[PDB]
């Protein structure tokens, strides 16, 4: 029965700013544990109960709610508590699905980078074309891959880094993958990307060769 | 007062995966200790737990047909046994305790069990030509394709150990051949050929194998 | 010391103090005497709002035990909230073993009466004790054996002899696990051998089927076959098949 | 849906005849084989059944010894087999199916075997 | 377990009634029917009892209890000349049938 709802997924936010989270239960439930996970790391216990709080904890956290809603608040955040905060019920073990709590900066404009592939990549039979955007904000973008002009939705995988701790910015990777076979027939290979910091899209090329 | 579990073990389908947990600091018959996985940025999902003093066990019924905790006092230690791995198995399993019954005291660091029909097998790492400072933007960018290893995890270095500045290393995708791939790239000023030549160092460890390109 | 009077526990401590009221450990064993009448407490009793079991002797048992709204789980000291020894917890959507018993509580906290599906399976709880059912059982006129609450299949021993607890549409929708008819023909399971009579009950000892000969485990009712056997004192030959040479 | 069978065979008596079924359309695993033999001008008489759960069961007490049923669920299909074959087994041999454990959904178009020397 | 019917061979005409039963020496459950057209393999026909299906008329009804079990088919046609066979489902046996001549 019981389902825990984290009703924001993911927050936008700066450091000496107040910021809530809420995780909203399907039933009434007596207790709500809150938790907090950075990447790469085990989930560190955040808050207990409701209100009681950990060792290790600052006082900035706090921890309130009754029945159906619960809500974590932190008074005033700091660089390091940007994570993922999970909430649970303890009798059901279940837990939230997470609120990702970001930095919020200014709109920053990806740079584009377009790279061929290698030499002895090509003698193998493979070919890998990667198209990268540096140093953006917000995450959202669309990267949209032409061949000889011809968009593939299909032949494609990307991946996203972690928020800079720096400047807080992303960097997103996509490669566009084929065989050998069904590469060299074609010319030019293009990397549209679209992001809100860009007034039209931006298009990097690729040569037949050389 | 920490708990300490076992190395990633990598399975493929059908088998089974023994995942330990070595509690430290404290009467290990005190508390009880919960069994608690993570698919790959999936919600916490929550298996079982133990109670040490009289081997009392509880599952979630998801794993009931699979899942078997045990209990060795002596030696403080917490076991889990999942059989019959599917391949959507895979995820980071962590060793719990519970402080009264209310939340999750320590943590264990997480064990990671891989099932995949894929086969141990190490990265092809290819360069990744850059020549591109044109007019308006001073800054360029290289980096490394790290491709076609198994199972996770790669750390990727650049001129072995120097650079920090612009290093950007993407979290692993994982292709449609059951084989990983990642790009390890880094942004660097006007310097070409001749100039602060930069080292990719690749290092997959279950292959062990060691690359710098 | 305590002492029984008319089949209520008192504890009397030692110098002929009369009386003594509250939680006690008497002998590593805790107990609860009511406040007011200074008897053992027995049975499902309520304690400032903390629920509690205790057997007919006013010892607390920990446990899966009834309750007026239903078996609740009596946990150890910290398993839910700083609970205390005996105390009924919360414990929703799980299930427990113990004593190598298996117990399912659902949404407000309550083992399963009789059956109850659990995530596709259907399992069968015993009615009387909340614990998953082990061995031969009947419901509804219908026959099972239950192996932690699951129907099992294949032939064991029943009541009325050997059943063959098939799988699920082989006779009449039959649930899986039920018992059906088979009537007069064999049956090979697991690689052993069996033959039902017009009861459907495989038979044991030795029996002549068509002709031919035939021994059949008293205690499995599987048919003896592939070697040698010494089915007391003497010495038989077996073919594949079951056929004595 | 539709069981098709084998064709048409005839050996010599003491020889071994494999007939097989080829399910279309349904689930091979979702219910359970069948056999049956019809001798020219004479009753129906059972033969066995296999399950999904590769329980080759209910030869008959007059065929436990000679007949042999197997199962291929890679090829979705299945056999049955005869050994010690005699002059009084010719007959037209059919599959059929078990609709939730009643009357055989379909059939199957009848295998021809006869006995002679 | 033995079960046998009334009618053996039967000679009617196109338009008339006609009723075969199977009588079982055991108390038993259910039964079922079986028409097969000469050259061709078996048609079902009954189920359980009171049931059919795999697309018989509603003129079939089939009826039994105990030892006795019946089937009835009100009109008779041209093209329905065939053996019926009635069959017991557990022991599983079948018996002699039926002929339409």
């Amino acid at each position: 029965e019981i389902v825990l709802t984290q009703s924001p997924a993911t927050l936008s936010l700066s450091p000496g700013e107040r910021a809530t989270l809420s995780c909203r239960a399907s039933s009434s439930v007596n207790y709500m544990n809150w938790y907090q996970q950075k990447p790469g790391q085990a989930p560190r216990p955040l808050i207990y109960a409701t209100s009681n709080l950990a060792s290790g904890i600052p006082a900035r956290f706090s921890g309130s709610g009754s029945g159906t809603d619960f809500t974590l608040t932190i008074s005033s955040l700091e660089p390091e508590d940007f994570a993922v905060y999970y909430c649970q019920q303890w009798s059901s073990r279940t837990f939230g699905g997470g609120t990702k709590l970001e930095i919020k900066r200014t709109v920053a404009a990806p740079s584009v980078f377009i790279f061929p592939p290698s030499d002895e990549q090509l003698k193998s039979g493979t070919a890998s074309v990667v198209c990268l955007l540096n140093n953006f904000y917000p995450r959202e973008a669309k990267v949209q891959w032409k061949v000889d002009n011809a968009l593939q939705s299909g032949n494609s995988q990307e991946s996203v880094t972690e928020q800079d701790s720096k400047d807080s910015t992303y960097s997103l990777s996509s490669t566009l993958t084929l065989s050998k076979a069904d590469y060299e027939k074609h010319k030019v290979y293009a990397c549209e990307v679209t992001h809100q910091g860009l007034s039209s899209p931006v298009t990097k090329s690729f040569n037949r060769g050389e | 007062v920490q708990l300490v579990q076992s190395g990633a073990e990598v399975k493929k389908p059908g088998a089974s995966v023994k995942v330990s947990c070595k509690a430290s600091g404290y009467t290990f018959t005190d508390y009880n200790m919960d069994w608690v996985r993570q698919a790959p940025g999936q919600r916490l999902e929550w298996m079982g737990d133990i109670n040490p003093k009289y081997d009392i066990i509880g599952h979630n019924p998801k794993f009931m047909g699979r899942v078997t905790i045990t209990r060795d006092t002596s030696a403080s230690t917490a076991y889990m046994e999942l059989s019959s791995l599917r391949s959507e198995d895979t995820a980071v399993y962590y060793c719990a305790r519970s402080d009264r019954g209310w939340y999750f005291d320590v943590w264990g660091q997480g064990t990671l069990v891989t099932v995949s029909s894929a086969s141990t097998k190490g990265p092809s790492v290819f360069p990744l030509a850059p020549s591109s400072k044109s007019t308006s933007g001073g800054t360029a960018a290289l980096g490394c394709l790290v491709k076609d290893y198994f199972p996770e995890p790669v750390t990727v270095s650049w001129n072995s150990g120097a650079l920090t500045s612009g290093v950007h290393t993407f979290p692993a995708v994982l292709q449609s051949s059951g084989l990983y791939s990642l790009s390890s790239v880094v942004t660097v000023p006007s310097s070409s050929l001749g100039t602060q030549t930069y080292i990719c160092n690749v290092n997959h460890k279950p292959s062990n194998t060691k690359v710098d390109k | 010391g305590l002492r029984t009077i008319d089949g209520k526990k008192y504890y009397f401590n030692t110098n002929t103090a009369v009386a003594v009221t509250g939680w006690q450990t008497i002998n590593g064993k805790k107990y609860y005497f009511n406040t007011n009448t200074s008897i053992a407490s027995t049975g499902y009793t309520i304690i400032s709002g903390k629920h509690f079991y205790f057997n007919t002797d006013g010892i607390m048992q920990i446990g899966v035990f009834k309750g007026p709204d239903g078996f609740e789980y009596f946990a150890p000291a910290n398993t839910d909230a700083n609970n205390i020894e005996g105390q009924a917890i919360r414990y929703q959507n799980r299930f427990l073993y113990l004593h190598d018993n298996i117990y399912y509580f659902g949404n407000n906290s309550k083992a399963a009466t009789g059956w109850v599906t659990i995530d596709g399976n259907r399992y069968y709880f015993e009615p009387n004790t909340a614990m998953g059912a082990n061995g031969y059982k009947t419901i509804d006129n219908k026959n099972f054996y239950f192996r932690n609450g699951l129907p099992q299949i294949g032939v064991f021993k029943g009541s009325n002899g050997f059943e063959y607890f098939a799988p699920a549409n082989t006779d009449a929708n039959n649930i899986e696990g039920q018992a059906i008819r088979y009537q007069n023909r064999f049956l090979h399971l697991l690689g052993k051998i069996y033959y039902f009579g017009n009861n459907s009950k495989a038979v044991t000892g030795w029996q002549t089927i068509n002709g031919k000969v035939y021994y059949f485990m008293p205690d499995t009712a599987m048919a003896a076959a592939g070697g040698l056997f010494e089915i007391d004192g003497v010495i038989y030959f077996f073919g594949v098949d079951g056929v004595k040479a």
